[PDB]
């Protein structure tokens, strides 16, 4: 993995030392060469994973959220040269060097063998993103979100880093695989209770659960472009991962502790879309439908079968995908207009028909509109949740309904209709923001077409 | 074909549509008709239904009632 | 005479209907200009900006960010824990919780009775 | 509102849809028609039920 | 698809239609006669006419604008600014 | 529709044949000496021309000279005229034969009725 | 080879074909509409053939082309069922499709 | 081009169930001011409609003719 | 009741206006000043393009690809009717028996 | 819709807007012409008769008692025209009103593809620009102290001047742009 | 089959009646069409025969049957009653469609 780690670690260099009008150029085409370099993971074992050495392995489950870190990385470059003109160069110097950190801390998390060197990167990807969101936001509650985003998330994983010493006390190894080839059952008893508790919380705190969701509308509302791009994309899928991996040990336990959080996610899948069906701010509502994206890969990962696996990891990738797109067009909009009102810019069909057919094709993935992986994600885990009980088809029934609703009434109410009168900004779209928009929707058709390479190990 | 507006008055039309119009409204009757002369069973039925009235106990096999 | 009609929350009262309209008080009147004067003075405001030839940009609207803001930020702040607050609240969001648990636990109980018992037809029942 | 209208419609009929599929993947092991008819000798109200509100 | 109307062809129509009344004579009938106060209608002939003018054009003067057109003239204005026609 | 629904539900549904119960009596009772029905397609046969199972019935041997008519003569699609008239008479006998079937059950059950009828009287005598 | 396959497959094809030339000067010209009815009356024959096809022999088949993937024990693949339900309704679909696209290319005109 | 508006004096109620109604009105004591303005409607080429059962037999007239010439045809042929 | 002349006025001049404002709208002869840069026989260049080329590529596709691998292609078997002649064997599948004919 | 409404609706104006209606959905109910014209002349009748009414507080009992009438009697699926409201064809083209506000960003080469009209648009923006203050100037002049009392904007009282506030009403996007 | 085939023949007629009369859908506005357009006429008099299943038209060949097998099979009463309403109600529609399109005096604009 040092060939695509040591890239990014002189990243920072040719960041730092590039002219002040070369950063940017420089940083995109670099970022597209490591994405490049990193698509090679790609190539996976039907029998094992790929043990690079003792410190860095990748799976089939790790490889499709490295490589769209790599390529997510490029897209919040152009997204932040857009909302960054007037910064002073250190300043431009200083984000990109945040980005750099965040993305090498994410691959670094995603890469680690060991359970307590993933604890800590992926308890160090939260510097990164609070200064981002705490420095560089555009409203008053930047603060507020930071502070409820980093305490939550602390919150939920201190008793994770006991749990995790513990374990290794225990045990005598944190390593994966000596943790799942000598995994022993967990009987029940109260101490068991509480150790898959401390584990399963920190990751539904940071997936998040339904009633710890919070701090993400606040976050996702209130950071940048990038900040918002990368919370969603990959930030929102270390509680996956993690669940994915921490779950090896705490069978049969599962059985049992699971219900409490399965009922959370499917009201809280269903509470969420009918939220984003009443919505007054275009952020809000993107944060609130990525709520009940992962409401539903917690119901995936929760019930635990070969078969919600692999949905589970499609729907995080394709999530990923539309969730960024859908945060670019809603910033690319703010900066025509100021605002976030959904209902304050309309008429954007007749005003901007390009970006109008983008907007259509990022809500026609955002529902899960077949062969989209989108839809072979969310239906591999409700027909998961009909095997498991015959009643989350009608949960999952009416939250297709709802998604459909909510997206499709986003798409009527931002584009449809007459535009407004006053409104006169609305310059026409620049070929940077249309490259960004095709830079995220072909990916995600490409991904389509070849759908097995999101679908994890269990395939 | 160029055809004029008419203020209040009837349409102009033409000899070509009149034509065409009245031949096939005559194709569709005279399909109907030539159907109807041949294969009238289609409408009609083919078949006698039976009046199971008229069927006798020897054919049906019901007994005199006294034995 | 002619039936009555009734009229309802979703299907409400036309202003042709409404005894409010042939009782007319002079203070009715005096009302009635205040509001129309009201109107005009936020018309002319917004018509001016919007003719202003050398603007460019978004004519702000103080009820749009009001709206917003009530919606959105000025909730919790006016938010008093009282009798029929907490009712609401205990019922939306723990009883359906408690009901789905309770749906799924049955139903789950019942099907690992039947599993147990062996006389549940799991034949070609290979994915899962 | 006609589009919208007709979507939410369709969208009760997927829901049906989605209930269909999942019920014959669980309890046929396949998606084709050729392997539902085979092991389908006798098919059940939920998959039938569910494919008459999709219609 | 149709024709564009004109102003010659709209204040033609409307005094066919008012011609064809027969409450006002046809010989004491110009483009500038009042209804009112040198044609001798009142409020409910106005608003037939404006009804028959409607039909005629087949559009809908609102009741706030129907009130104010007092003369032919001023129907020929209010329906050729309404249709966009400038000639 | 018919008078035998109106007689069995405004009537009596003793003495009026049940469909789904029909025959409520052996077959010979009433008939000394009674031929089974011929079947002419043999199973190979109905198999091989790949009849569908509702068809597969006592007229099937027409069915299939008249599919096979029919594929001979393919532009002509007029030409098996015969073949269908001789299948619709088949299925014709044997509708007639289902409706004696009806009218022999109905006869024999107001048979009973009028013989345990009289046995009640001699009883009650 | 039986023509049955090639035909319908060919058919759906040319179908799609029109799509792929909608980002060129003919989608940007006025011959786009026409181009559109041609192009479906020419599928509309070609699906007539097979079901010339069918109604002599009753000939039926399915073709399963691409194969997708392979979750654990069920395959998914591109497979198009070509029965008497496709190859009649098919011709009667296309044969509604080009006389409205022809009453469209009227009446669509402004 | 430049249509003209046929004179607007040829316009009369009577002959048409305009006249009717004004009949009736008189009766009643009132009067309809805007019959001729309807009764372009009742004359010209519109004069003279088809009923229900008419319309439906459109080309019912040559249809006849030609079942017969057809059914004669096909009687010859089948003759000889 | 009818219009105040200030209403009128403002009424005739925006009139005016529009109607200038319309006819500066029409374009001019030349106005579209663009830059520098049989029917058999299009019915023919279309047919072998859009039907034969397709036409070419499934057949070649089907033929030599999908028919290379099992079951891929299934046609349902041809139905075998009584006094028929099987071609592949030579064989003659017999005749039916006597119809106890009616009329 | 050109109009600016008043504070209230006078007993005149409403009786007559009741009348309107009732005609329009008598005819909507009399699909054909004699019937119509026959029963409006009846319905012409009716207000002929209540026409004088020197009891003020009787007539407004009478408008009350026609109104009721009228709601009771109301065809459910009314006549509409086409571009009305409730038409079938209403707000079909409101897709296809672009402004010249988006006109002015063409790109140089789409400028000059139509050189004549864009001079003319040119002098259409100076003679905005040179009468805004005017504009502004006058509207500031006649408006009382407290504030606009109606929506009734002014004429251009001098020779010079235009009518304030009419760029967006003289600019306003053909009722078929497209 | 059959019904795509007639009921896209009305709908294109109705089309042709909507253009014809500037974007007007109101019978209650349509009238003398029968003389005023003569081949529209005779294409949906055709379309509603065969809608209500004229003897030997192509709605007969599918009508007929489908309701010979329901007067003919073991049925719901009440279904069977609905359906025979149906086609009554069918016949009516369709009579008020030609009667209140082409039959009597025009009510178009001038
Ligand atoms: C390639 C896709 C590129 C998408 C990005 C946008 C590109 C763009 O704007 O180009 C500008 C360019 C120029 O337009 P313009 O007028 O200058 O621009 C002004 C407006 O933007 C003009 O706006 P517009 O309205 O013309 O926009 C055109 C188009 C732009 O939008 C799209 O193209 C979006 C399409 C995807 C939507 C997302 C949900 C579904 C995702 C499925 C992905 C599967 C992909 C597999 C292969 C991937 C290959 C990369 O939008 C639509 O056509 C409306 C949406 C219709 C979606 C219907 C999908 C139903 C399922 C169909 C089958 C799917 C595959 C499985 C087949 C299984 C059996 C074989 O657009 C075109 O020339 C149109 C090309 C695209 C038309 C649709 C093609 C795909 C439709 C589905 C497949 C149908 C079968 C035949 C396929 C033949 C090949
Ligand atoms: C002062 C007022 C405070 C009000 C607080 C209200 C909080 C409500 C939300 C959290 C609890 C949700 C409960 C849902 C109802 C179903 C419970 C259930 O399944 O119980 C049986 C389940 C399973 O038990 P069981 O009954 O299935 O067991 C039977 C099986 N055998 C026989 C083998 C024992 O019980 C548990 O899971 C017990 C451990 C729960 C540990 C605590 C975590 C719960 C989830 C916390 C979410 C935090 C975020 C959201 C809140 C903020
Ligand atoms: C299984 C899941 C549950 C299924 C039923 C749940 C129904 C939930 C209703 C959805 C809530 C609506 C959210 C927002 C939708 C968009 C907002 C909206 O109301 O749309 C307005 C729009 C406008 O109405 P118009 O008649 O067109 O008038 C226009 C006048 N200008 O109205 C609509 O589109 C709403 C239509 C759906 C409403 C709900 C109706 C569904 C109820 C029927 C369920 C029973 C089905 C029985 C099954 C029978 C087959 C076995
Ligand atoms: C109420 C719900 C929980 C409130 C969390 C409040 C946070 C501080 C609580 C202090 C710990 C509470 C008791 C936890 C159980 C415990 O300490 O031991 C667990 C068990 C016992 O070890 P032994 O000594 O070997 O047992 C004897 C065997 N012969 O050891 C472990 O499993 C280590 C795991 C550490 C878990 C401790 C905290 C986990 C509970 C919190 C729930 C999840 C966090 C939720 C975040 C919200 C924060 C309030
Ligand atoms: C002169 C040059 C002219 C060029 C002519 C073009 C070439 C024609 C065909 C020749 C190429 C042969 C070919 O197609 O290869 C087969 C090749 C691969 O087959 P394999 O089994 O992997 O064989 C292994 C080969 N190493 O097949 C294909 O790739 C064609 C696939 C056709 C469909 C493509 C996808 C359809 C689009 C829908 C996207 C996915 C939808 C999801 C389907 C859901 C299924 C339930
Ligand atoms: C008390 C509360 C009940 C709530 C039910 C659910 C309401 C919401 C439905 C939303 C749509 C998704 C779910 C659809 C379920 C369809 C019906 C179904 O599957 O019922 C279960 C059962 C299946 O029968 P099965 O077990 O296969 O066969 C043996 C017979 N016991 O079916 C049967 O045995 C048949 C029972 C009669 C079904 C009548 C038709 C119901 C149609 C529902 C449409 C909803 C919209
Ligand atoms: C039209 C469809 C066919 C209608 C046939 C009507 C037959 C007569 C009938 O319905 O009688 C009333 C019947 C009582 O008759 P009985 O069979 O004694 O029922 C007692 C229940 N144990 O009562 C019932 O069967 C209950 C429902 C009667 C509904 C009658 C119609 C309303
Ligand atoms: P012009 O300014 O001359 O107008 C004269 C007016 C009417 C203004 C008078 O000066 C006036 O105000 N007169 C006194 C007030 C008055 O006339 N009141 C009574 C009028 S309302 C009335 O009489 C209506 C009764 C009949 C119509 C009722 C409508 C109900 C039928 C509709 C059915 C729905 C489908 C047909």
């Amino acid at each position: 993995m040092l060939k695509i780690i040591i890239p990014t670690t002189m990243l920072l260099p040719m960041t730092w030392m590039s002219k002040h009008n070369m950063i940017w150029i420089n940083a995109t085409v670099h970022s597209l060469l490591i994405s490049l370099i990193s698509l090679s993971l790609l190539n996976q074992l039907g029998e094992n994973s790929l043990n690079f050495s003792l410190t860095f392995f990748s799976d089939s489950l790790s490889a499709p959220l490295l490589v769209l870190t790599t390529w997510l990385l490029p897209l919040m470059l152009m997204a932040s040269q857009s909302h960054l003109s007037k910064e002073t160069t250190t300043r431009k110097k200083l984000y990109i060097t945040m980005l750099i950190l965040l993305q090498l801390f994410l691959i670094m998390t995603f890469t680690a063998t060991e359970l307590i060197l993933f604890y800590i990167l992926f308890e160090a990807t939260l510097v990164p993103t609070l200064i981002i969101i705490t420095r560089w936001g555009n409203q008053t509650e930047r603060l507020n979100a930071g502070l409820y985003f980093l305490f939550y998330t602390l919150a939920g994983s201190l008793p994770l880093l006991v749990a995790l010493v513990y374990i290794q006390n225990t045990t005598g190894s944190l390593n994966f695989l000596i943790i799942h080839y000598w995994s022993h059952p967990l009987s029940n008893s109260w101490s068991n209770i509480f150790m898959w508790l401390a584990c399963i919380m920190a990751f539904m705190v940071k997936m998040p659960l339904y009633g710890l969701h919070l701090w993400l509308p606040k976050a996702h509302v209130e950071a940048p472009i990038a900040g918002s791009m990368v919370l969603a994309a990959v930030l929102l899928k270390l509680g996956g991962y993690g669940m994915m991996r921490i779950t090896t040990i705490l069978n049969p336990l599962t059985n049992y502790m699971a219900y409490p959080f399965l009922m959370l996610s499917m009201w809280g899948m269903i509470m969420t879309s009918s939220i984003c069906l009443r919505q007054t701010d275009l952020k809000s509502l993107i944060a609130y439908s990525s709520v009940s994206h992962m409401a539903l890969v917690i119901v995936a990962i929760m019930i635990q079968t070969p078969w919600s696996f692999m949905g589970a990891t499609a729907l995080m990738i394709a999530h990923g995908l539309t969730s960024s797109m859908l945060f670019c067009l809603a910033n690319t909009n703010y900066e025509r207009v100021h605002s976030r009102t959904m209902i304050l810019a309309r008429g954007l069909q007749t005003l901007l028909p390009l970006m109008a057919t983008w907007w259509l094709v990022a809500s026609l993935t955002n529902l899960a509109l077949p062969p989209s992986i989108n839809l072979i994600g969310e239906l591999f885990i409700i027909t998961a949740s009909f095997s498991w009980s015959n009643i989350t088809i009608i949960l999952m029934g009416m939250n297709m309904m709802i998604t459909a609703l909510y997206s499709l009434y986003m798409l009527i109410t931002t584009q449809r209709g007459k535009y407004t009168h006053h409104i006169n900004n609305i310059k026409p779209s620049f070929t940077r923001e249309n490259a960004l928009m095709a830079l995220h929707i072909l990916p995600l058709l490409l991904l389509t077409l070849n759908p097995k390479m999101i679908l994890g190990p269990l395939y | 074909v160029h055809i004029e507006p008419r203020y209040r008055q009837f349409p102009q039309l033409t000899r070509s549509q009149l034509i065409q119009a009245e031949f096939f409204s005559a194709t569709m009757w005279f399909w109907i008709l030539w159907r109807f002369w041949h294969d009238s069973d289609a409408v009609l039925g083919h078949f006698p239904y039976p009046d199971p009235s008229q069927w006798t106990d020897e054919e049906l096999g019901i007994l005199p009632d006294d034995e | 005479s002619f039936p009555k009609y009734k009229p309802s929350r979703l299907a409400t009262l036309p202003a042709t209907l409404d005894p409010a309209e042939y009782d007319i008080s002079p203070e009715t009147r005096k009302a009635q200009a205040e509001r129309l004067a009201i109107r005009s003075r936020l018309k002319r405001e917004y018509l001016l900006q919007y003719n202003d030839p050398n603007r460019l940009g978004v004519i702000e609207d103080p009820a749009l960010i009001r709206w917003t803001y009530a919606r959105s930020a000025n909730i919790y702040p006016n938010f008093r824990p009282t009798p029929k607050t907490s009712l609401l609240g205990a019922l939306f969001g723990i009883g359906p919780l408690f009901f789905w648990y309770y749906v799924f636990k049955t139903d789950r109980d019942k099907k690992e009775k039947l599993i147990q018992e062996g006389k549940l037809d799991q034949t070609f029942n290979i994915s899962y | 509102t006609a589009a919208l209208q007709a979507i939410l419609y369709n969208r009760i009929g997927d829901i049906g849809f989605v209930l269909s599929m999942a019920w014959f993947l669980t309890h046929s092991n396949a998606w084709d028609l050729q392997q539902i008819f085979m092991l389908n000798n006798e098919c059940p109200n939920m998959p039938l039920i569910g494919l008459l509100l999709a219609a | 698809d149709a024709p564009p109307l004109t102003l010659e062809a709209i204040k033609d129509r409307v005094l066919y239609v008012l011609k064809l009344y027969d409450k006002i004579d046809p010989e004491k009938l110009s483009v500038n006669s009042h209804f009112m106060k040198d044609l001798g209608l009142d409020s409910l002939d106005q608003v037939e006419i404006i009804m028959a003018m409607e039909d005629e054009f087949g559009f809908e003067i609102p009741d706030i604008d129907a009130e104010k057109l007092m003369c032919p003239q001023e129907i020929v204005d209010y329906i050729a600014d309404k249709k966009d026609v400038y000639e | 529709m018919g008078a035998h629904l109106a007689r069995r539900y405004l009537g009596d549904a003793s003495k009026e044949p049940d469909p789904l119960r029909m025959p409520t009596f052996p077959p010979d009772y009433g008939f000394p000496e009674r031929k089974e029905r011929e079947m002419v397609a043999t199973q190979q046969e109905m198999n091989d021309a790949q009849l569908m199972l509702q068809q597969r019935d006592y007229c099937a041997h027409y069915l299939i000279q008249l599919l096979k008519c029919k594929r001979d003569s393919f532009p002509n699609f007029l030409a098996c005229k015969h073949e269908q008239h001789d299948w619709d008479y088949c299925e014709h006998l044997d509708y007639v034969k289902r409706m004696k079937e009806f009218e022999r059950e109905r006869r024999l059950l107001q048979r009973k009725k009028r013989r345990e009828q009289r046995e009640a009287e001699m009883a009650r005598g | 080879m039986n023509p049955f396959a090639s035909l319908t497959l060919t058919t759906l094809t040319i179908l799609t074909i029109p799509i792929m030339m909608s980002n060129s000067n003919i989608y940007k010209t006025n011959l786009y509409p026409n181009y559109v009815k041609t192009t479906v009356s020419y599928a509309f024959t070609l699906s007539l053939v097979p079901l010339l096809m069918f109604m002599h022999t009753g000939q039926e088949m399915i073709i399963s082309n691409w194969h997708w993937m392979t979750l654990q024990t069920v395959e998914l693949s591109l497979s198009f069922k070509m029965d008497y339900f496709s190859v009649m309704f098919i011709p009667v679909a296309l044969f509604v499709t080009w006389s409205i696209m022809e009453f469209s290319m009227w009446y669509m005109h402004s | 081009s430049k249509m003209e508006l046929p004179d607007y004096k040829q316009w009369k109620i009577e002959g048409t169930p305009l006249e009717t109604v004004q009949e009736k009105l008189a009766a009643r004591g009132l009067r309809d001011p805007w019959g001729r303005n309807e009764a372009w409607r009742y004359s010209g080429g519109f004069a003279n409609n088809v009923s229900f059962v008419g319309a439906l037999l459109k080309g019912f007239k040559w249809g006849f003719a030609a079942f017969v010439v057809a059914v004669g045809a096909e009687y010859y042929l089948e003759s000889q | 009741s009818g219009y105040t002349p200030d209403e009128k006025l403002r009424l005739q001049q925006l009139r005016e206006l529009r109607r200038r404002w319309l006819k500066d709208q029409e374009l001019s002869p030349r106005e579209p000043v663009l830059p520098p840069r049989y029917k058999t026989y299009r019915h023919s260049i279309f047919a072998v393009t859009h039907v034969l080329i397709p036409v070419w590529i499934i057949h070649y596709y089907l033929k030599y690809h999908v028919t290379a691998k099992p079951y891929t292609v299934v046609e349902r078997k041809p139905r075998i009717f009584p006094g028929d002649t099987i071609l592949e064997t030579g064989e003659v599948i017999p005749l039916m028996k006597e119809f106890p004919d009616q009329h | 819709a050109f109009s600016a409404p008043a504070a209230y609706l006078t007993h005149q104006q409403k009786v007559l807007r009741l009348y309107k209606r009732a005609l329009r959905h008598l005819e909507s109910w009399c699909v054909h012409r004699d019937k119509y014209r026959y029963f409006a002349c009846l319905m012409r009748a009716r207000f002929d008769e209540h026409k004088n009414e020197k009891d003020m507080v009787k007539a407004t009992q009478l408008l009350r008692q026609a109104e009721e009438e009228f709601w009771y009697g109301q065809h459910p699926q009314p006549y509409i025209f086409p571009e009305s409201p409730g038409g079938t064809s209403y707000e079909r083209y409101e897709c296809y009103k672009v402004p010249e506000w988006c006109l002015d960003d063409w790109h140089p080469s789409e400028k000059a593809m139509y050189p004549d009209y864009f001079a003319k648009r040119e002098q259409w923006k100076r003679l905005r620009r040179e009468s805004w203050e005017r504009e502004v100037k006058q509207l500031q002049e006649e408006t009382p102290p407290g504030g606009p009392r109606t929506e009734a904007l002014p004429p251009a009282r001098k020779e010079g001047d235009l009518p304030p506030l009419w760029w967006h009403i003289v600019t306003r996007p053909r009722e078929r742009p497209m | 089959c059959m019904h795509a085939f007639f009921k896209a023949m009305l709908f294109m007629c109705s089309g042709s009646i909507i253009h014809s009369l500037n974007d007007e859908q109101d019978i209650r506005k349509m009238g003398g069409l029968y003389k005023a357009m003569p081949f529209t006429t005779t294409a949906l008099i055709i379309g509603s025969l065969a809608l209500t299943g004229m003897p030997y038209l192509t709605g007969f060949y599918s009508k007929d049957l489908i309701i010979e097998a329901v007067n003919m099979s073991y049925t719901n009463a009440w279904a069977l009653l609905m359906t025979l309403i149906a086609t009554s109600l069918t016949a009516a529609y369709s009579t008020r469609i030609i009667f209140f399109a082409f039959l009597g005096k025009p009510r178009f604009p001038p």
